[PDB]
């Protein structure tokens, strides 16, 4: 079982500030099998990135994404109370597919 | 695509069984492969089972592998979980995905229901 | 990893491109055979590879035993295919045996095939710069007919036995017996020297021959189509043959190739990117062939059709004909012919090397290792050197271009092709093998080779097969010579030998099998471990 962690567990931000996440993998994950997801406080999550940078259908273009191998990250170009969210990167490369520790941004 | 519902999540005993449902509107559900998610009370989500397209492909979490069982009727357009033996960490939201392509993720999600086991 | 890219890239690639893709285009006119070229390319070309890649991935099994697991009624295809490699291999290696004769022959202050104050030389040999100024024949021309070929009057007189081409034979051969046995000349970083020098030479080709004087007249021939020819089968069945050829399909050693590759591996990107080399090799090298053709033209005053064999010497006329265009004749006499002969033999040692997989799956009993698989391996060299070494008399010109028009080409290959992509779409089922392919490399086909598999490879096959039968023509070598009816109905006895073993397979599952006849084929519908 590949173990996901996020290191930034929860963000202190303000609007207007640039932000990038973290997201560590216990073994190496491919590029296009790593994805990232939104979830808005009390709703279900929304895919959010896939493979790595390509951003979902309804995300705003401010969101940006990279990584390889072992490490990957998601960031931000300037945040806005909107983004206010929890987000999670996933794993889907081999399964049992495992989900990050998620990050929670709070303003 | 529009639409995923779930439905039966409930109060169950320890050790005790339930189903869960979750219906789908808006896409051909005989074409896409489903997962359900699932998300403690301390917010974490994790992976339970993936059913593919056909029904053919069925892969389990390693914490539900031997009491989970998952099935589809695509005559009906309804998916379910069943869960056999539910222990005292399996109270949770629980989410019905749609897991079609591994390189795009879980393009939908559902309202999802919760399972409670006071 | 990039040893299963290595393998495909140094299988496929090879004198497909180089040798045979040229000489049908001449024979066909030039631009009206790249319409059927293209339409099967990107119709059935690599959607078929992919499935090809697809089935030996999936059931990790070799080529014949791949079927046990989506099709057991239909396993006579893989058997098709494994005789298929069987007289390609047998064929094949005796272009290897004419480039290295050439090789040993570029030895020399001068080439011999710049001239003919040499012996072998007819009388009515004129220098190439001056017959501008009768039946004259070109040094380059009658070097191939009367050295190296020796040509004979016709197939049904054999002549003697070439003892040098023997020779040469015998060498190309113990190349692939040591290289096949001890593992030699892959995964090494010398693959480094190996994969990328043919393509430089290739480069160095076509560069001389686009600076030649009356290229662009070759080039017009090469892209102009003709549609009124298209009306004859024969260009449609060159050109979608010529496809499946160059692509190794029908074959079953892509499909061997699959079957290491990892279950989980998404393959997809790279067979596209594979496919793009092998399709494009052929396509740009096609400048390099026609660019000297329309520069012979114009130095001696004939029309392109007229300057060169409408046959498998093209290659062995064009390009001996350029490199006595550059500085020093001799160096680049020897780097083609080295590129030419490392570029063929490891489509040589792919093919032999799939082939063997295949047989060696069917009894891991015995054949199991160093012990015994060295000395089957021995056994299957030898014998394909006896059957190849009929193609070394002075007969064997028309032999071989008998075996190359019917035994790994033409209508068998259209046969292998429609009941690989008909099992798998209708009689297995698009609706599993999608989800087959979502299993392993995490997407479904789409809607390309969902239909490529589903109608349009089944219809071109089809209409093809059809439309050579209902306007027959027969065999000729060069244009002028016409095979007899016992040579013809011996090409018909090589196609025939793969295309049969389908309904002989399936006759001899429905035999030993119990049961009512019902479930008998239900039972042989079904998979199996
Ligand atoms: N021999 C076959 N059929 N394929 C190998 C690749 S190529 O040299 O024919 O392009
Ligand atoms: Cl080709
Ligand atoms: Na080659
Ligand atoms: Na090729």
């Amino acid at each position: 079982e590949n173990v996901l962690t996020q290191s930034p567990a929860i963000m202190s931000t303000s609007p207007g500030e640039k932000v990038t996440m973290t997201c560590r993998a216990s073994s190496s994950v491919g590029s296009s099998y790593l994805h990232w997801y939104q979830q808005k406080s009390g709703a279900s999550p929304k895919l959010w990135i896939y493979s790595t940078s390509n951003l979902a259908s309804g995300v705003p273009a401010r969101f940006s994404g990279s990584g390889s191998g072992t490490s990957y990250s998601l960031t931000i170009s300037s945040v806005e109370a909107e983004d206010a969210a929890t987000y999670y990167c996933q794993q889907f490369s081999g399964y049992p597919l495992t989900f990050g520790s998620g990050t929670k941004l709070e303003m | 695509e529009v639409q995923l519902v779930e439905s039966g999540g409930g109060l169950v005993k320890p050790g005790g069984s339930l189903k869960l449902s979750c219906a789908a509107s808006g896409f051909t559900f005989s074409s896409y492969a489903m997962s359900w998610v699932r998300q403690s009370p301390e917010k974490r989500l994790e992976w339970v089972a993936e059913i593919s397209s056909g029904g053919r492909y069925i892969y389990y979490s390693d914490t539900v592998t031997g009491r989970f069982t998952i099935s589809r009727d695509n005559a009906r357009n309804i998916l379910h979980l069943e869960m056999s033996s539910l222990r005292s960490e399996d109270t949770a939201m629980y989410y019905c995905a749609r897991g079609e392509v591994r390189q795009r993720g879980f393009d939908y999600w559902g309202q999802g229901t919760t399972l409670t086991v006071s | 990893k990039i040893d299963f890219v290595l393998s495909v890239a140094g299988g496929f690639v090879g004198l497909g491109n180089v040798w045979r893709f040229p000489y049908l285009c001449y024979k066909n006119g030039g631009g009206a055979f790249l319409i059927p070229y293209f339409i099967f390319l990107f119709g059935s070309g690599l959607p078929v590879f992919f499935l090809e890649i697809i089935i030996g991935q999936y059931t990790s099994e070799g080529g014949i035993t791949c079927w046990e697991k989506i099709c057991p009624l239909f396993s006579g295809i893989g058997y098709a295919s494994v005789v298929i490699v069987s007289l390609l291999n047998v064929y094949y290696i005796v272009i290897l045996a004419w480039a290295t004769y050439y090789l040993f022959q570029s030895f020399q202050k001068e080439l011999p095939w710049a001239h003919c104050n040499h012996s072998w030389n007819t009388p009515h040999c004129m220098e190439d710069t001056m017959r501008k100024n009768t039946n004259f024949t070109s040094p380059v021309i009658e070097f191939w007919e009367r050295n190296v070929l020796s040509l004979s009057p016709g197939i049904d007189h054999p002549g003697s036995l070439k003892w040098d081409l023997a020779l040469c034979l015998l060498l190309v051969w113990l190349v692939c017996f040591f290289c096949i046995w001890k593992g030699v000349r892959s995964t090494g970083k010398v693959v480094y020297f190996t994969a990328t020098f043919p393509f430089a030479m290739l480069l160095v080709l076509l560069v001389r021959g686009l600076t030649l004087p009356g290229a662009g007249a070759g080039i017009k021939f090469y892209l102009y189509p003709d549609i009124t020819r298209l009306e004859d089968p024969q260009v449609w069945i060159d050109a979608g043959t010529q496809i499946f050829f160059s692509y190794a399909i029908c074959l079953g050693a892509m499909t061997s190739l699959g079957s290491y590759n990892k279950y989980h591996n998404n393959v997809y990107r790279d067979c596209m990117l594979l496919g793009c080399l092998n399709s494009g090799t052929s396509f740009v090298s096609g400048f390099a062939i026609f660019s000297i053709l329309g520069f012979m033209a114009q130095e001696q005053g004939v029309d392109i059709a007229d300057v060169a064999e409408s046959g498998p010497g093209l290659a062995f006329i064009a390009y001996p004909k350029a490199v006595t265009m550059m500085p020093l004749p001799t160096f680049w006499s020897i780097l083609f012919f080295i590129m030419l002969l490392l570029l063929g033999l490891d489509s040589q040692f792919v093919e032999v090397e799939g082939q063997i997989t295949s047989l060696v799956d069917l009894y891991p009993s015995f054949l199991r290792k160093g012990y015994r698989r060295e000395i089957f391996i021995a056994f299957v060299c030898s014998i394909s050197y006896l059957l190849g070494l009929t193609m070394v008399t002075e007969g064997g010109m028309y032999v071989f271009q008998l075996f190359d028009y019917y035994a790994a080409s033409g209508v068998c290959l259209l046969w292998v092709a429609f009941f690989e992509c008909f099992v798998i779409a209708w009689i297995y089922g698009g609706n599993r093998f999608s989800e087959d392919i979502r299993d392993m490399i995490g997407f479904p086909p789409g809607p390309w080779m969902k239909y490529s598999w589903a109608v349009i490879t089944p219809v071109l096959c089809v209409g093809c097969f059809i439309f050579s039968l209902v306007k027959y023509v027969p065999l000729t070598y060069n244009k002028t010579y016409v095979y007899p009816n016992w040579a013809i109905g011996l090409g018909w006895s090589l196609a025939l030998s793969s295309m049969l073993c389908v309904p002989l397979v399936i006759v001899i599952r429905l035999c030993q099998t119990e049961g009512p006849f019902l479930v008998r084929v239900k039972y042989l519908l079904t998979p199996r471990e």
